[PDB]
RNA sequence: CAUUGGUGAGCAGCGAAGGAUUUGGUGGAUUACUAGCUAAUAGCAAUCUAUUUCAAAGAAUUCAAACUUGGGGGAAUGCCUUGUUGA
């Protein structure tokens, strides 16, 4: 422990991780496993990609992208010190960002990765996504919600919503 | 086989001179190559030796 | 003679924690591993303790009485001592890791900053006897998010401020009936706060952030309350601040960053006094002393300690020590300073009696793997991997010769003969042994006959004649001086690890892979002993080990090996958690030494607590660096497979508990070991056993004294032998008048004279009677110098430590005396007119 | 009863003596408090860990214990006792002369129940206080109204009214008021005890006859009568995990659980607890859960689980029967034999008469285990033999335990009572091992020993023979056939050269180990009955029939010191680990501590109870002692560990400072004529000497970066004479200069660079005339010598310009003159350490 | 440095006279054990 | 003849209402004993939340912020930097 959970967009599966690189898919509702790694790292988080059969799981330095069963596919070097790892579905982009201060989105169809910005803020607090427009609202530790684009490497709105840390 | 190799270096039969190496991952200079050899008591080398038909037990084999 | 006590860790000044001055300002306690070493600095006099922590000392706290130290270790375990008795009183877990401990002003109760939580306890009375719990809780506080980063009592002990990673410090009080008066949460920081510490009356509080922020906060009106008057930055943007101390009444603030930097000001008018450089490593912590004349800053990696005075810009103290980097050590002949190798490429010279360095030698430029000193103590050889052999001159710090091969190999083992003309060098890369003269640095041979790694050399200290052994199973006796040139080889059953040569130089005895020390004679190669160690050998079990501890071959012998003085002993050690002490007519075992206790090192456990396997495996061997604050924290900078790793590349697996060298002391009864943590020098003292000789019904410490008074000083002085009492010899020592002393220093009994011998040695040095001394060293040498001269081996010890006493105080007089006595004779005879 | 070296610290090897323990609740957490003695002890329930032991031990033992809510109420004689964490709050003494039986705590009341029918109830003088503390009244039982009181009870939502159960009636008083509110009809049987049900108005009453009655107090009626037949009913409890289940607990021993609902038997527990100790003393199901907390009087602390059913249909029909979940335990009979297990004083070995031989740990006592007793099988294949249903081995009489090959082979032989072997046993594995050593001579084992290199056993035998066997393979080496008489002890030295023997006929055989030769005998007076060995110091000490011990160095083979005065028979006796001290238990109930170098009795101390062993600490730091009474060891701590310890005798009273505290002080001076130098450091002289270059080697190597204006006088904010000169000035005047030497002395020196550099270099030269008369005084003084000789050092390197320009000025040529004449004395110095090094050298190098 | 801490046996350092007292060639410290100067009679 | 070959059939010996292998589960120990929860100078433990909100304090890089990149060549369009044009 501690374990970060993740919930598939229709529900039917739950994914865990574990600080100490205990990672598991499962059908929770059925109570079958699809998949369980034991990295022996340290793990942060994890997210679904367009279906279960794909996640994603930010490591110590890199993240990687396992299928169904469990085995690595890629190990993504331009994704570096991730700690907040997000999805679009409909735009099927792959949002890290983490302790360098830099949001990427990564496409995962394809494989190539479409944007790098720099947040200029220190490492990311916190990061969700708007799920109405696809924009990604990054919380930093000067207490600044920012709102990003791909497309624009400035932050579209800057919120000063906290004092502290977001 | 190497997979064979690397469970026999992690179950403590493999010394590089005097001292024991259960690290796969360690490299092996060109002249550090004439002191791989298989640890004394082990079961490999008394087996090697038990079919050569060639075993002392006076030396531990 | 078997019995050994844990007298110093020498070597090593800072591994980790907190470092503490005493009250009176003349002791500096610093953690070395799971152990707090003190030493003296206006003495010159340094001790460890001898209790061990499980783990690394996190914090450390000494009472203002000098007479309570509590030391908590990382996982939060605690050890109550008393000081000046040096003995364990409790043992305490606190179940969360501790960052802070520290004592009251008034001393009766100490606070604690376990995690979230501040835990004042009341302190025991050292007066009273051990119970079963001696701890009284006072009060827990639990206002703070997260991890205190560290807690600050008041002058007077009312009101403690607390500093945590949650951005903010708390006031709290002592008292519920005060607890009015201190409610305040201090916030408005951007990083985790270091420290909050009062003013030298209680009105004014200053926060120190780790970005780089000191807060001033005064009670004042805009009704009244807090707020931040003031607000001062450190402009150093990369370094963070990592420690900071403050002394109220000289108003200075110490502060230590993260790029080796300390900074000295002045509050609150924030005025840099002073600005240096540790080095590259960040400063790991502050103290200052109650005067406040003097802060001492340590860090970590490289352990470094550094006690700095601040009116005058002058060092106190400037040291390095060395943890799980030596290879080899090397008494002088007077047994004063052991001079160390490191596998960092330097060559340390460590005062015993003060546990600091002289001197350090940086011409090598790879590892050092041996030194050892001529039969003249001013010359020291050393043997380095980077293919050098270079001599050093100890008086004028000289590197006079280097000795090279005609390639470059590395260089593993080292001898050099008694008359000091040739230096022999073995190699793990050749089969060879080169031969080198002293006074022209040209290599005189390559000795060749060996089929395998030459792993160890030495020289017959009387007959000269060079005993080599090899990997090859083989010692190979060579006469290389005379016309012959001849060699004898001698074959053992297995690989030859370890050799040492008797001083009579009749026999030499050899440590193999087998587990077993042999002993051969050298004049007819016959095997006239044998010692099977192998099953007193402590090893443990890795945490990385798939196989049992037991069913483990990794340190099943030893590498090192060395003869006592009188040639009666053996000292072993190696690889293992074990130094061995064997009488060799009997080859049995006297007594054996558990090398460290500490978890944090590999080979310290034979079993391992099954509750942290797991089905992934060991919890132990997780990859956990990632969850670290900082990003050099979090940088895994590894080669795959690297055996040691290097400066710029640390290794992944744990360091390993090992003894690379032990040696004896020619001086006294007491012997050094190069291992991980640092040099262990366990040392016999006969003040504690009771060990009498001869003894009698009649023969009382009443009887001596009785005979003293009726005037019989040689019954008097042979009764307080036979009780070998050190206080009753003393005491008949110091009353023998002097007209007296040639009758009984002619009639001491012979089987008693290395006794005095023994005593005057030991005593004289620390002793002031420097006439009565050197009367009693002159009636002994007149009386009984042949029989001495016959028992050269029985006497070498006791004889080294007279000689010892005589070069190091008492020329030192005379010198000065007589500097005096020209001076006046110049000054009175030359005419200084106009 | 006290003594100056020896102080009680705790007793181990303890759970419960018997007395019904006490329940609470903290939380989610349980805990049990049991009582041990004049002592209790508090477990975590859910590990039986034990968390705190009472402080101070009361006057007398304790009878009943309570627990509510952080707070312990404990009863013994007429005080109530209450402790939270192991340290008394509190302390009620009720008025009467009787002793407090009962207890009961509710709301602000605590109930007293005393055993001549007397309640006393006390209330909280605020509602928010923590406990009980002052008297509110006092209530009588009296024979009409009822017999002896057997429990108060607080029946649940019975606003101020207690429960008074008696072997006659039970009875129900409102303490607010003092009256008697109910009394029930006259039971037939005498009722043992009461448990309140979880169901409302009801108690459960359990008589002698074996009746298990619910009476509800409300209808005043019983409503369920349920009987276990020829049994005495001695614990009652209720589950509330939902399941409708009472727990009986017999005298027998016997734990019974019946199902309310379904008005049947589920499960009978036959024989957890010992009947003669007492039975199932108290059964206690946890709240809301299916474990039940059983003890006895034999030190034992049990719980019991039941698990979930295997009928997922069915389930509270088909129940599985109770399990063992987790006990504590320790021996059920006082301690025959213990020792040491360890040189780190972690653990003890303990043989008790109930056969049982255990392992008790000094830092945590969840770590000690009982020793198994499973036998090993046969090398050879044949059956071992022996009865089928298994008892213990008999009583171990003797013990030694050699830590040279733990793990590889047997390190302990233990000497059992009243058999012709000895046995051997593992302290790795915690298990008896392999070989069974026999005396071949058929004799009983008097005597056991073992090698310090663990190789060898020894065997004394009850007539006279002593077999020497090979602990790795059990194989008989040799035979020794001196004494005639039973071997009362045997020991080897640190070295295997030298063994020792000790009889009944009264004779010591010293005898080689390497070569079988016999090196002599020693006849003493009386039979000895026990040996112990100190390997360091090659001593030994006997204990005779005479009542006295005999102290023998084995080198020289000689009677060193002889003990006396003890009037009895000497039970046992061990060395300290440096050999100073002897500490010996006898039967005439003192314990003394014998210093050897003087030999005299240092210390006594008057037992209560006869210790039948004593051992001391490898580590030295603790003494452990067994009694005649008690199931557990007394441990000691050493108060020499801390502070000092005179040595004078104390035999006097009932049963120089230098030689009796073992120090001395060396003189500051021995003769007058001696040189001496001072008592400081010795590197004093030559930091004096070169203290510019060390100046110059700690200055950093770069100039620090400081502020562009450093306030003035910086060190200031954070008379015309100096007192040094006062002191030349009333020197030179009064021709003493003794305290100007002490404080030029105690100066530090960078003080003593300032004092000789500031001295008036003018015209008289008077300071500097002063300064040369104050240290030729100083070295006619004999004493600091070195110091005085860097003064003048100093002084010729500060002034020698002023004095080579202005010698033969009068003043200053006498003064140097004088310094010549006292200095020209001390070339003595020269050739003492001439002769030293070249006599040294030559008898060292040739 | 990298191929040393590779192949290396051994822990691997980084890679990196005027008149003078030897007492100031010595590290910081409180005491001293040789006195004389650096150089030589033959070297000055 | 040898069998430090396999598979068996039988003796002597050992030998207390059996013995010998194998295996699942649970408990204790595997570091040295100061009790559970919380918003913590206290309260709770049957919670409260029907006082839980006011006041006070609290905003530096004037966003400084990849110490985080396998090698060699490149960079349409991105991105970064600098200059410039028009507002």
């Amino acid at each position: 422990g501690p374990y970060h959970i993740k919930y598939a967009k229709n529900g039917t599966h739950l994914l865990i991780t574990g600080r100490k690189g205990h990672v598991a898919s499962m059908d929770w509702r059925k109570g079958q496993l699809r998949a369980e790694l034991f990295l022996n790292e340290t793990c942060h988080s994890a997210t679904y990609l367009q279906n279960e059969q794909y996640f994603a799981v930010a490591q110590k330095k890199y993240t990687f992208i396992y299928d169904h069963e469990g085995t690595e596919l890629h190990r993504l070097k331009q994704h570096i010190e991730a700690r907040h790892l997000d999805f679009l579905p409909y735009h099927y982009l792959l949002v890290t960002a983490g302790e360098t201060g830099w949001l990427k989105y990564h496409d995962v169809s394809t494989g190539q990765l479409v944007s790098e910005l720099r947040t200029k803020a220190g490492p990311t607090m916190a990061m969700a996504q708007n799920p109405w427009n696809a924009v990604m609202h990054l919380g930093h530790s000067n207490g600044t919600v920012s709102l990003w684009s791909p497309s624009m490497p400035e932050p579209l709105v800057k919120l000063l919503s906290a004092r502290g840390p977001v | 086989t190497i997979q064979d190799a690397v469970k026999f270096i992690e179950q403590g039969h493999v010394r590089v001179g005097p001292n024991l190496i259960n690290d796969p991952a360690y490299l092996v200079t060109r002249n550090m190559e004439d002191y791989v050899t298989w640890v004394d008591n082990s079961k490999i080398k008394k087996t090697l030796l038990r079919y050569r038909n060639q075993i002392d037990d006076f030396d531990f084999s | 003679k078997s019995d050994f006590k844990f007298s110093n860790l020498l070597g090593t000044v800072y591994r980790q924690g907190n470092i503490t001055f005493s009250d009176d300002g003349k002791q500096l306690l610093s953690p070395v591993g799971n152990r707090v070493s003190v030493f003296d600095l206006i003495n010159n006099k340094s001790f460890t303790f001898e209790y061990e922590h499980r783990k690394n000392i996190a914090a450390i706290d000494l009472n203002k009485q000098g007479t309570l130290l509590i030391s908590i270790d990382e996982d939060g375990r605690a050890i109550l001592v008393n000081f000046k008795a040096r003995n364990v009183l409790h043992h305490f877990n606190f179940k969360e890791k501790c960052s802070a401990v520290k004592f009251s002003p008034d001393g009766r109760l100490f606070a604690l900053a376990s995690g979230r939580f501040l835990q004042i306890w009341k302190t025991p009375d050292v007066n009273k006897d051990r119970q079963f719990a001696p701890f009284v809780r006072h009060r827990v506080h639990a206002g703070h998010f997260q991890d205190i980063t560290s807690l600050t009592w008041s002058q007077d002990s009312r009101f403690i401020l607390t500093t945590s990673k949650d951005l903010s410090a708390k006031i709290w009080s002592v008292d519920s009936e005060e607890k009015n008066l201190a409610a305040t949460t201090f916030n408005g920081h951007r990083d985790y706060v270091m420290g909050a510490f009062f003013s030298h009356d209680q009105e004014k509080i200053y926060t120190v952030s780790k970005d780089g922020a000191v807060f001033v906060w005064e009670f004042t009106k805009r009704k009244y309350s807090w707020r931040i008057t003031k607000k001062h930055f450190f402009y150093a943007n990369q370094a963070k601040v990592k420690c900071v101390t403050f002394h109220p009444a000289t108003r200075l603030l110490a502060v230590g960053f993260t790029s080796g930097e300390f900074r000295l000001y002045d509050l609150p008018d924030f005025t840099l006094i002073q600005q240096l450089s540790m080095g590259q490593n960040p400063v790991n912590t502050v103290s200052v002393n109650q005067t406040g004349e003097w802060l001492a800053f340590g860090s970590s990696k490289l352990g470094q300690l550094l006690v700095y005075e601040w009116q005058s810009e002058s060092y106190i103290l400037k040291q390095q020590g060395h943890f799980d980097s030596t290879n080899s050590l090397a008494y002088s002949p007077d047994g004063s300073r052991v001079v160390t190798a490191s596998e960092d490429g330097k060559i340390k010279v460590w005062d015993i009696t003060s546990g600091f360095c002289l001197a350090t030698f940086e011409e090598h430029t790879s590892s050092v793997t041996a030194v050892q000193f001529a039969k003249r103590g001013q010359v020291m050889f050393s043997s380095s991997l980077d293919g050098t052999v270079r001599a050093w001159d100890l008086i004028r710090y000289r590197n006079f010769r280097t000795f090279t091969g005609t390639e470059r190999i590395q260089f593993n083992c080292l001898a050099v003969d008694p008359s000091g003309e040739v230096v022999c060098a073995g190699s793990l890369d050749n089969f060879d042994i080169h031969v080198w003269s002293v006074q022209t640095g040209q290599l005189l041979d390559a000795l060749s006959g060996h089929e395998g790694p030459v792993s160890c050399l030495s020289f017959s200290q009387e007959n000269s004649v060079l005993a080599s052994a090899s990997w090859d199973k083989t010692i190979r006796i060579w006469s290389i001086f005379g016309r012959s040139q001849q060699v004898e080889p001698i074959e053992v059953y297995s690989d030859v690890l370890a050799l040492s040569m008797r001083p009579d130089g009749k026999e030499v005895a050899v440590s193999t892979l087998k587990g077993q020390i042999s002993i051969f004679n050298i004049e007819d190669a016959k095997q006239v002993g044998n010692i099977d160690c192998r099953k007193d050998i402590i090893s443990g079990r890795f945490n990385q080990d798939r196989f049992t501890a037991k069913n483990s071959e990794r340190s099943k012998f030893f590498t090192t090996i060395h003869y006592s003085f009188d040639g009666m002993a053996i000292v072993a050690g190696g690889n293992n958690n074990s130094i061995c002490l064997y009488d060799v007519p009997n080859e049995v075992l006297l007594k054996r030494f558990i090398v460290s206790r500490n978890m944090a090192l590999n080979g310290t456990l034979e079993f391992l607590n099954s509750k942290k396997m797991t089905e992934a495996g060991s919890l132990d061997l997780i990859d956990d660096a990632g969850e670290n604050s900082d990003l050099e924290d979090r940088i895994d900078n590894s080669l795959p497979g690297s055996q040691r790793g290097g400066d710029l590349s640390t290794r992944k697996m744990r360091p390993e508990v090992r003894v690379t060298s032990v040696q004896f002391s020619p001086t006294a009864n007491a012997f050094a070991a190069a291992s991980t943590e640092g040099l262990l020098i366990y040392s016999t003292n006969d003040t504690i056993l009771f060990d009498p000789f001869d003894l009698d019904v009649d023969v009382t410490p009443h009887s001596t004294v009785e005979a003293l008074r009726e005037k019989q000083f040689l019954n008097a002085l042979v009764m307080a032998f036979r009780l070998n009492e050190e206080y009753l010899i003393n005491k008949v020592y110091e009353a023998i008048p002097i007209k007296e002393i040639p009758l009984v220093a002619s009639n001491i009994p012979a089987i008693y004279l290395p006794r005095i011998l023994k005593f005057i040695g030991d005593f004289a040095i620390e002793s002031q009677h420097i006439e009565f001394n050197l009367i009693w060293i002159k009636a002994l040498l007149s009386a009984s110098g042949g029989y001495i001269n016959e028992h050269k081996y029985l006497f070498s010890t006791a004889m080294r430590s007279i000689q010892r006493f005589i070069v190091r105080v008492a020329k030192e007089v005379v010198n000065t005396t007589t500097d005096n006595k020209y001076t006046y004779r110049f000054l009175v005879s030359t005419d200084g007119s106009m | 009863k006290n003594s100056k070296i020896f102080s009680p610290f705790r007793i181990i090897g303890n759970v419960s003596n018997g007395v019904p323990f006490a329940t609470g609740t903290l939380g989610s957490t349980f805990y049990i408090v049991t009582c041990v003695g004049k002592t209790f002890q508090i477990y975590d329930a859910n590990t039986l860990h034990l968390l705190f032991v009472s402080e101070k031990e009361t006057p007398s033992s304790i009878v009943a214990l309570s627990a509510h809510f952080h707070y312990v109420y404990a009863a013994y004689e007429n005080k109530v006792g209450i402790y939270k964490r192991g340290i008394e709050e509190h302390l009620l003494e009720l008025e009467t002369d009787a002793n407090v039986e009962h207890l009961c705590i509710f709301g602000d009341y605590l109930c007293a129940s005393t055993d001549d029918n007397s309640i006393f109830i006390y209330k909280k003088s605020d509602p928010q206080d923590k406990y009980p503390s002052e008297f509110y009244t006092k209530l009588t039982v009296t024979e009409i109204q009822g017999g002896e009181i057997v429990s108060l009870q607080h029946l649940a939502t019975y606003l101020n009214k207690l429960t008074v159960v008696t072997k006659s009636n039970v009875l129900l008083f409102n303490v607010r008021t003092g009256k008697l509110v109910f009394t029930s009809n006259e039971f037939p049987d005498q009722i043992t005890t009461a448990e309140p049900a979880p169901v409302l108005d009801i108690i459960a009453l359990g008589t002698v006859t074996g009746e298990v009655i619910m009476f509800n107090m409300r209808k005043g009626k019983r409503i369920r009568t349920i009987k276990i037949p020829q049994s005495r009913i001695s614990s009652l409890s209720f589950r509330t995990d939902g399941s409708s289940h009472l727990s009986v607990g017999t005298s027998s021993g016997d734990l019974i659980f019946y199902d309310l609902d379904r008005r049947s038997r589920i499960h009978v527990l036959k024989n957890i607890h010992r009947e003669s100790y007492g039975g199932v003393t108290q059964a206690t199901f946890l709240n809301g859960q299916p474990i039940i907390v059983t003890s006895g009087g034999d030190n034992s602390l049990k719980e019991y689980v039941f698990d979930p059913s295997l009928s997922q249909g069915s389930g509270d029909v088909v129940v599985q029967p109770p399990r063992y979940l987790r006990s504590r335990g320790g021996h059920s009979q006082p301690p025959s034999y213990i020792a040491f297990a360890d040189s780190q004083s972690h653990f003890m070995l303990s043989a008790s008469k109930d056969r049982s031989l255990w392992s008790f740990s000094l830092r945590k006592d969840a770590q000690s285990q009982e020793m198994s007793q499973r036998l090993h099988k046969k090398q050879d294949g044949g059956r071992v033999g022996g009865s089928t249903i298994k008892s213990k081995f008999p009583e171990i009489v003797a013990l030694a335990i050699e830590n040279a090959r733990i793990g590889e082979w047997e390190n302990i032989i233990t000497a059992h009572k009243d058999e012709k072997f000895a046995r051997t046993w593992d302290m790795r594995n915690k298990r008896v091992g392999r070989w069974t050593f026999d005396t071949t001579d058929d004799g009983f084992v008097k005597s056991v020993a073992m090698s310090q290199c663990g190789n060898f056993g020894f065997i004394g035998s009850s007539n006279g023979s002593i077999t020497i066997y090979n602990m790795q393979s059990g194989i008989l080496r040799k035979k020794y056939k001196l004494h005639k008489r039973a071997v009362t002890g045997i020991s080897l030295d640190g070295m295997n050269r030298k063994m020792v023997s000790c009889g009944l006929d009264g004779i010591v055989g010293f005898y080689d180990f390497n070569k079988s030769t016999l090196l002599g005998k020693l006849k003493l007076d009386a039979p000895i009955t026990a040996m112990v060995y100190h390997r360091s110091s090659d001593l030994f000490a006997l204990a005779l029939d005479d009542l006295s011990i005999v102290v023998i160095d084995a080198v020289t083979q000689r009677v060193v010191r002889q003990l006396w005065g003890h009037s009895n028979r000497i039970t046992a006796f061990d060395f300290s680990p440096e050999g100073r001290w002897i500490v010996s238990a006898s039967l005439d109930s003192t314990i003394r501590t014998w210093d050897l170098p003087t030999g005299g009795c240092i210390d006594g101390i008057i037992v209560d109870n006869v210790a039948t062993n004593v051992k001391f600490s490898p580590n030295g730091d603790l003494l452990a002692t067994t009694h005649v009474t008690g199931n557990g060891i007394c441990i000691w701590t050493n108060r020499a560990q801390f502070k000092t310890v005179s040595t004078r005798t104390i035999d006097e009273s009932e049963f120089l400072n230098d030689i009796d505290f073992n120090t001395y002080t060396s003189l500051e001076q021995i003769d007058k004529e001696l040189l001496t130098l001072s008592i400081g450091p010795r590197s004093k002289m030559n930091t004096l000497l070169h203290l510019d270059v060390i100046r110059k080697r700690s200055k950093p190597k770069e100039a620090p970066k400081k502020s562009e204006k450093l306030p003035f006088f910086l060190q200031l904010s954070g008379g015309f004479e100096s007192h040094f000169t006062k002191q030349l000035r009333e020197g030179s005047q009064s021709k003493d200069y003794s305290s100007l030497l002490a404080t030029l002395i105690n100066f530090s020196p960078a003080a003593v660079d300032l004092e000789i550099r500031s001295l008036n270099s003018f015209e008289p030269f008077d300071e500097i005339v002063w300064f040369i008369d104050a240290l030729t005084q100083g070295l006619k003084s004999n004493k600091n010598f070195e110091l005085y000789e860097t003064f003048m050092s100093l002084l010729f390197k500060a002034h020698g310009d002023v004095i080579h320009a202005n010698n033969k000025n009068q003043d200053i040529a006498s003064a140097l003159q004088n310094w010549e004449d006292v200095h020209k004395k001390e070339d003595r110095l020269d050739d003492l350490v001439k002769f030293c090094m070249g006599v040294a050298a030559f008898v060292t190098t040739a | 440095y990298k191929l040393d801490v590779l192949s290396s046996v051994h822990f691997v350092p980084k890679p990196a006279r005027v008149e003078t007292p030897t007492i100031s060639m010595e590290d910081a410290q409180p005491l001293y054990m040789s006195n004389a100067s650096s150089l030589a009679p033959q070297e000055i």
